[PDB]
């Protein structure tokens, strides 16, 4: 088949940059068999070009579309705050392919953490099931890097991260890393902590409990 | 000003089909063809297929040789889907092509718009439970404290705070599947430390296919 | 009510050989003929035999789309009675019908070259004929050598050329009216 690889993964700029999207294809593609598609997140893909070059009826024209052969290009002249979406290339010339996406991202400077860990309630540690939720609050990049300690021991496996979009309101995220454990095996240690690593910490930042206190 | 609508969302188990309809009005129904692209939930699109609604030849994707059924009724304007597992679980999205051509059968120079809504397609051999509601309280100039839902399906929930009153802080992590087979879910806010002596926070959850929870500071 | 897909003749992405035109009939279906008249999107767009404005109000039995590439300047070669390689060798002077052609350099020429007519023919094509060379008196029984060559010289289309130097797509609008059931009017 005709791979489409789109490269990079995630891009991240400020509102008002340029923005130069490409998509690549193991193979050549027709010039008018290519079509790019905007998809704002919790919504429906929208179409931005065809041929390659022609817009779709509605689509500004900050949204201009290029290239030819293997190589081909999407630009956004001037990044919009509704621009910032989760972009696709696809072709058609041999059967159908789409991409693997390219999310635009809003650069910011870099934002502190705030790290609380909760212990699991007594209600729930009365049904059999204790977890353990570690939060990160308002941190810019994305990138941090979470570890469970518990008596010193680096939990792998059952720790379940869940990271928020970008808030609409100072373009930050959050994370919640959820620590899954019996009744018996958080019985069997007492120092639980989860380390967090963020560009904006000057140093790591441990967070830690002592269960019964 | 052409729109498609899909059918509501429709979950089921590792056994038979889920069927989507798509109406669409504003454009001849039989002049333009229907395209299904199938995206994860976490991940990108992928193409299922095309269907000509005048002659009604059909181009499944090469991994949907076999499973997929695809038909369409000149008359309601409605393109149907069929899918003949937990590894299918996404949402299905139905858009108008113009990229094979209706009447012949050509590549056109065109690509998929007027997408619908996409309908919500979830294939887990849980079955319905109510949110295990649990509060996460804080202790020792900015606070913090959540519920955690666990143990629920299917999604979606909504939580506010103080029955919506509370609109900055709020914020609502997105569910991850539990290896054991069901959902999870965290939702968490930031207060002043000052208000927690004299200030009520109560989360409000509701599971629709199926609770307040009272959140006082802890003190062992 | 179905409409006529003249869109998908108009916007297919690729188009066949000038010598290979790809004969299309169209029939069965209602045609709007306004969105052909007020496009903007046509080099050129002329006819006779036919009122191009009131040509909505009239239906024929079938319809005919001849769909093939030329250059810039051959679209000259694309009327009733012309002399021409394309002409000659690749419309009837009582062609009741119209010729559309547009320009296609993003889509038929790329920056490496695409070159995706036919130069030599012992006969001049009759009307509606086409053809998919001996230049002495050596009978050469296959080989491509002396006196004898390929009838086909692959046309060359970049971006670089000139207007009349460019790939065009050319759509000719051929109406027959035989004592059969007339079917195609808006
Ligand atoms: C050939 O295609 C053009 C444009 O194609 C695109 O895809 C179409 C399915 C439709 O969604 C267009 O809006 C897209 O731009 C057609 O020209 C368009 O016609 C509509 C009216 O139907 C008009 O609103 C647009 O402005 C036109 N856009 C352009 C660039 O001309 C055209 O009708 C198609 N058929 C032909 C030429 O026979």
């Amino acid at each position: 088949e005709i791979v489409l690889t789109q490269s990079p993964g995630t891009l991240s700029l400020s509102p008002g940059e340029r923005a130069t999207l490409s998509c690549r294809a193991s193979q050549t593609v027709s010039s008018t068999s290519l079509a790019w598609y905007q998809q704002k997140p919790g919504q429906a893909p929208r179409l931005l070009i065809y041929g390659a070059s022609s817009r779709a009826t509605g689509i500004p024209d900050r949204f201009s579309g290029s290239g030819s052969g293997t190589d081909f290009t999407l630009t956004i002249s001037r990044l919009e705050p509704e621009d910032f979406a989760v972009y696709y290339c696809q072709q058609h010339d041999t059967s159908l392919t789409f991409g693997g996406g390219t999310k635009v991202e809003i650069k910011r400077t870099v934002a502190a953490p705030s790290v609380f860990i909760f212990p699991p309630s007594d209600e729930q540690l009365k049904s059999g099931t204790a977890s353990v939720v570690c939060l990160l609050n308002n941190f810019y990049p994305r990138e941090a890097k979470v570890q469970w300690k518990v008596d010193n021991a680096l939990q792998s496996g059952n720790s379940q991260e869940s990271v928020t979009e970008q808030d609409s309101k100072d373009s930050t995220y959050s994370l919640s890393s959820t620590l899954t454990l019996s009744k018996a095996d958080y019985e069997k240690h007492k120092v639980y902590a989860c380390e967090v690593t963020h560009q904006g910490l000057s140093s790591p930042v441990t967070k830690s409990f002592n269960r019964g206190e | 000003q052409v729109q498609l609508v899909q059918s509501g969302a429709e979950v089921k188990k590792p056994g038979a089909s889920v069927k989507v309809s798509c109406k669409a009005s504003g454009y001849p129904f039989t002049s333009y063809g229907i395209s299904w692209v199938r995206q994860a939930p976490g991940q990108g699109l992928e193409w299922m297929g095309w269907i000509s609604t005048y002659n009604g030849n059909t181009n499944y994707a090469q991994k949907f040789q076999g499973r997929v059924t695809m038909t369409t009724d000149t008359s309601t304007t409605t393109g149907y889907m069929e899918l003949r597992r937990s590894d299918d679980t996404a949402v299905y999205y139905c858009a108008r092509d113009y990229t094979r051509g209706a009447w012949f059968g050509e590549s056109l120079i065109g690509g998929f718009d007027n997408w619908g809504q996409g309908t919500l397609v979830t294939v887990s051999s849980a079955s319905t439970k109510g949110p295990s509601v649990f509060p996460l309280a804080p202790s020792s100039g900015t606070a913090a404290l959540g519920c955690l839902v666990k143990d629920y399906f299917p999604e979606p929930v909504t939580v506010s705070w103080n029955s919506g009153a509370l609109t900055s802080g709020v914020h609502t992590f997105p569910a991850v599947l539990q290896s054991s087979g069901l959902y999870s879910l965290s939702s968490v806010v930031t207060v002043p430390s000052s208000s927690l002596g004299t200030q009520t926070y109560i989360c409000n959850v509701n599971h629709k296919p199926s609770v307040d929870k009272r959140v006082e500071p802890k003190s062992c | 009510t179905n409409l006529c897909p003249f869109g998908e003749v108009f916007n297919a992405s690729k188009f066949a050989s000038v010598y290979a035109w790809n004969r299309k009939r169209i029939s069965n279906c209602v045609a709007d003929y306004s969105v052909l008249y007020n496009s903007t999107s046509f080099s050129t767009f002329k006819c006779y035999g036919v009122s191009p404005t009131k040509l909505n109000d009239l239906c024929f039995t079938n319809v005919y789309a001849d769909s093939f590439v030329v250059k810039g300047d051959e679209v000259r070669q694309i009327a009733p009675g012309q002399t021409g390689v394309i002409a000659d060798y690749n419309l009837p002077d009582d062609f009741t019908g119209c010729v559309i052609a547009w320009n296609s350099v993003k889509q038929d020429a790329l920056t490496g070259g695409n070159y995706g007519y036919r130069l030599f023919r012992k006969s001049k094509l009759k009307p509606f004929e086409r053809d998919i060379y001996q230049a002495g008196s050596t009978p050469c029984n296959g080989q491509v050598g002396l006196n004898c060559y390929y009838p086909l010289e692959r046309y060359g289309f970049h971006p670089t050329t000139g207007v009349n130097y460019q790939p065009f797509r050319v759509v000719v609008l051929s109406f027959e009216l035989l004592n059969g059931p007339a079917t195609v009017c808006g």
